């Protein structure tokens, strides 16, 4: 197949700046049948560019496609703050038809280490038969942070769920929550609960913990 | 050319048949060759779309037998004969009749249940505190603090779908640690589908 | 229109402690991370520490990490640096700075000079420099103060063009500097010329008029 | 920590020319590298941030570029007021680290010094001391030889020299020479001479006075 490889995964720019997204093909794309899609939060995709460099009708001036065969760029010449979303490339020259994994445009802002907190499960939740432990990363950037649960110093694996906010409307940071979920039966078999957070803006990892009672 | 889908969200028991309709504002039947320029897409959270059907009814390579579109002219249908856990996703129809590919608004598909939320205090041993809204279906839940009086330093996280087939989320607020003795903090969870509001006071 | 004003700079005994204060004005203080930076005699810049806006966080180099304490008071709009186990290496001038939500370090305090020497505080004697009898040159010699720095001006800063204020020289554990000013030959002594010396370390100010002999 | 290495360590350049400073990283920092101008007697000042964006009130003759590990600072059409030390600094990590710095010097023509000599003030003599001061102002190049003579005989002890930093307006240098004597020794001799040796003339510049006149 033609596999389309988008670069980079996330591009960090300020409104007004020009963006150059890249779509690299494993195999020459026939007749430059290369299309670009916009996709906004909770919306169906939008055709932006087709035939490598043809701007679709209703698409503004500032979006333009460039390149042929294996090397393609989408240039957004004067960035509007609504434009910061996911962009997909997609070829229609040869079956099977497959999407690029996507490039997400996010707003650039310095670097901020997270404010970390941990919460023990409530008595009411333990009586209902389940134990959810929450680790909170507060107002950080960039989004790339590693959250590791340690239960009696034992690194946990795939029994925890992370949720991350949309980038903040005032200071352009993220908050993130990790929830480690055990049965009451299992939760009460261990003493120390810790979330260790590695983030780029920290000199070294910060650990947050509690002993049950 | 405008694509309208219905229903917009679909709850079907596991293994049952699921049906989504797509209607075009104009015929996408091409008189001269007798072909429908209609396609179907699957899109799962945090992933690109996956082409399933095109020419209204032709399955793309590696699309399972249970996926089958039908109908032509202005009214079309995608049916999943034996619905599985892995088929839970968003589905779009797309017209390529005219060099202006347009998608429907999309249809969410999920597993039936219908439960109200559970709220618990997130409180530890500036200070942070919060609410955990656990085991609810369907979406959505709206969380406020002190009936929308407190909004500064609030973060309410996007919901996640648990192994249960039920949703869970968290809402947190950072407050002056000095104020924890005096000012009240109440989180208000409105779940419009279960016809419920729950107000949990969170204490230190 | 932003102002960061450091205070507490001066001499300290080795092994003792020092506190710097920084008062910020003309920007929503409780909305920003604030940082300390220092510059040794050797002119290298050394990042020290930072704070997120809730003092519920810190970012400090290891080197120091376990030696200084950084902290802040929102309502009072003031930033603090506590040093303990003070040494030779801590002799530098210290800069207060904003951390900025879309721009790294756009705002620096003028900087406050910290000296670590058992030496005793001393005020300067100020001596005018007038000719033995196109353009005329005058000066004043500021002898025997400790520690650095002084601030020297001419006619309360109104004469700043054609001024040369020379780097101090250390001599018998006391500093000496000179400052020169050049004006048109008919301007002096027809019009009055005074050099003004503030020595913040002794809380003194001296205004010495230049006298024809 | 991340090492930022600047090159060259110094740059001497004629007015109106290009200077290109480069800064190289021990690992990728993406955008987050930034340039500070520091003029003498002043704090560092932000000029370029995100390797390529201008901070405001920075003239547009200043420009940056780079990504990953390799970054550059350019001044096109260098002029007199740009005399400063320049620093790179990374935000993509912790600790945040500044480069070694690059000191800028302005090439121009030659200029002979303005030489002024001063006997001790009556204020200094009243209190029992005696200093002779010689100002050599607005000369180039920086290399200069000053010599003191008492009744025609050379004297080296009690002499203290200081050079000003190269000027922000005219790119010249200035020098202060201070000969300190006991009041005893000052009153023991009559003729005091300041001799300047500088490439602008083969004949040394001589200025003098007699105590008893
Ligand atoms: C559904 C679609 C899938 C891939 C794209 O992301 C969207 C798409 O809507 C573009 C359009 C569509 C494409 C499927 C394949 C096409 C029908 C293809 C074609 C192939 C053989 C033929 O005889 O006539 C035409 C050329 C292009 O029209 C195609
Ligand atoms: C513009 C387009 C029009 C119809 C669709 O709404 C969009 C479209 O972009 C899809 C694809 C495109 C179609 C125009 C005609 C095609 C180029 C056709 C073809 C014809 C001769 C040939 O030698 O090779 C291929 C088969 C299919 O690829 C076609």
């Amino acid at each position: 197949e033609i596999v389309l490889t988008q670069s980079p995964g996330t591009l960090s720019l300020s409104p007004g700046e020009r963006a150059t997204l890249s779509c690299r093909a494993s195999q020459s794309v026939g007749n430059n049948y290369l299309a670009w899609f916009q996709q906004k939060p909770g919306q169906a995709p939008r055709l932006l560019i087709y035939g490598a460099s043809s701007r679709a009708t209703g698409i503004p001036d500032r979006f333009s496609g460039s390149g042929s065969g294996t090397d393609f760029t989408l240039t957004i010449s004067r960035l509007e703050p609504e434009d910061f979303v996911v962009y997909y490339c997609q070829q229609y020259s040869r079956s099977p038809y497959i999407f690029g994994q996507g490039t997400k445009l996010e707003i650039k802002r310095t670097v901020a280490a997270p404010s970390v907190f941990i919460f023990p499960p409530s008595d009411e939740q333990l009586k209902s038969g389940t134990a959810s432990v929450v680790c909170l990363l507060n107002n950080f950037y960039p989004r790339e942070a590693k959250v590791q649960w340690k239960v009696d110093n034992a690194l946990q694996s795939g029994n925890s769920q992370e949720s991350v906010t949309e980038q903040d409307s005032k200071d352009s940071t993220y908050s993130l929550s990790s929830t480690l979920t055990l049965s009451k039966a299992d939760y009460e078999k261990h003493k120390v609960y810790a979330c260790e957070v590695t983030h780029q803006g920290l000199s070294s990892p910060v650990t947050k913990s509690f002993n049950r009672g | 050319i405008v694509m309208t889908q219905s229903p917009d969200s679909l709850a079907v028991s596991l293994g049952e048949r699921a049906t989504i309709n797509c209607k075009s504002s104009q015929s996408v039947l091409y008189s001269s060759n007798n072909k429908n320029y209609l396609a179907w897409f699957q899109q799962k959270p945090g992933q690109p779309p996956k082409l399933l059907i095109y020419w209204a009814s032709l399955r793309e390579s590696g699309v399972s037998d249970r996926f089958s579109g039908s109908g032509s002219g202005t009214d079309f249908t995608l049916t999943i004969s034996g619905l599985q856990a892995e088929d839970v996703a968003v589905y779009y129809c797309q017209q390529y009749y005219s060099i202006l590919w347009t998608f429907g608004q999309g249809t969410k598909v999920e597993i039936k249940s219908t439960k109200g939320p559970s709220v618990f205090p997130l409180a530890p041993c500036t200070a942070a505190l919060g609410c955990l809204v656990k085991d609810y279906f369907p979406e959505p839940v709206t969380v406020s603090w002190n009936s929308g009086a407190l909004t500064s330093g609030v973060h309410t996280f996007p919901a996640v779908l648990q192994s249960s087939g039920l949703y869970s989320l968290s809402s947190v607020v950072t407050v002056p640690s000095s104020s924890l003795g005096t000012k009240t903090y109440t989180c208000n969870v409105d779940h419009k589908p279960s016809n419920t509001k729950v107000d949990k006071r969170v204490e230190s | 229109e932003v102002k960061l004003l450091e205070s507490g700079g001066g001499l300290v005994q080795p092994g003792r402690s020092l506190r710097l204060s920084c008062i910020a004005s003309g920007f929503d203080f409780s909305g920003y991370w604030m940082t300390w930076v220092r510059q040794a005699p050797g002119k290298g810049l050394e990042w020290i520490g930072d704070i997120n806006p809730d003092s519920s966080t810190i970012n400090s180099t290891p080197s120091l990490k376990d030696k200084v304490i950084i902290s802040r008071d929102n309502a009072k709009n003031t930033l603090f640096l506590q040093m303990s186990k003070v040494r030779s290496e801590d002799t530098a001038l210290y800069y207060c700075a904003q951390r900025g939500n879309y721009v790294p370090f756009p705002y620096w305090g003028q900087g406050t000079l910290v000296t670590v020497s058992a030496a005793k505080t001393t005020p300067p004697s100020v001596y005018p420099l007038a000719p033995g009898s196109s353009m005329v040159t005058l000066g004043c010699l500021v002898k025997g103060y400790f520690p650095e720095p002084v601030t020297v001006t001419w006619n309360s800063g109104s004469l700043s063009s054609g001024v040369h204020t020379f780097p101090a020289v250390l001599q018998s554990d006391l500093y000496t500097l000179s400052s020169s000013v050049t004006v048109p030959s008919s301007t002096w002594p027809s019009e009055t010329v005074t050099c003004n010396v503030a020595h913040p370390a002794s809380s003194t100010k001296v205004d010495k008029k230049i006298v024809p002999r | 920590s991340i090492v930022m290495t600047q090159t060259p360590k110094f740059l001497f350049v004629s007015a109106g020319d290009r200077v290109t400073i480069t800064c190289k990283a021990s690992q990728s920092v993406s955008n987050d590298v930034e340039w500070y101008q520091q003029k003498p007697g002043q704090s560092p000042k932000l000029m370029i941030y995100f390797a390529s964006k201008r901070y405001n009130g920075v003239p547009d003759r200043f420009t940056g570029s780079g990504f990953g590990t390799e970054f550059t600072f350019t001044i096109s059409t260098v002029q007199a007021e740009d005399l400063a030390v320049y620093f790179c600094q990374q935000d993509y990590s912790s600790p945040w680290t500044f480069g070694g710095g690059t000191k800028l010097e302005i090439k121009r023509a030659d200029a002979a010094p303005t030489v002024s000599i001063f006997p001790p003030s009556s204020e200094q003599l009243t209190s029992g001391g005696a200093s002779v001061v010689c100002f050599l102002n607005n000369f180039y190049p920086k290399d200069i030889n000053v010599k003191w003579k008492i009744d025609g005989s050379e004297r080296q002890n009690g002499v203290l020299n200081s050079w000003t930093d190269q000027d922000s307006k005219d790119s010249t240098y200035s020098m202060s020479s201070t000969l300190t004597l006991t009041k005893d020794e000052y009153e023991r001799h009559n003729s005091y001479t300041c001799e300047a040796t500088h490439k602008t003339s083969t004949s040394p510049i001589v200025k003098s006075f007699n105590r008893g006149e």
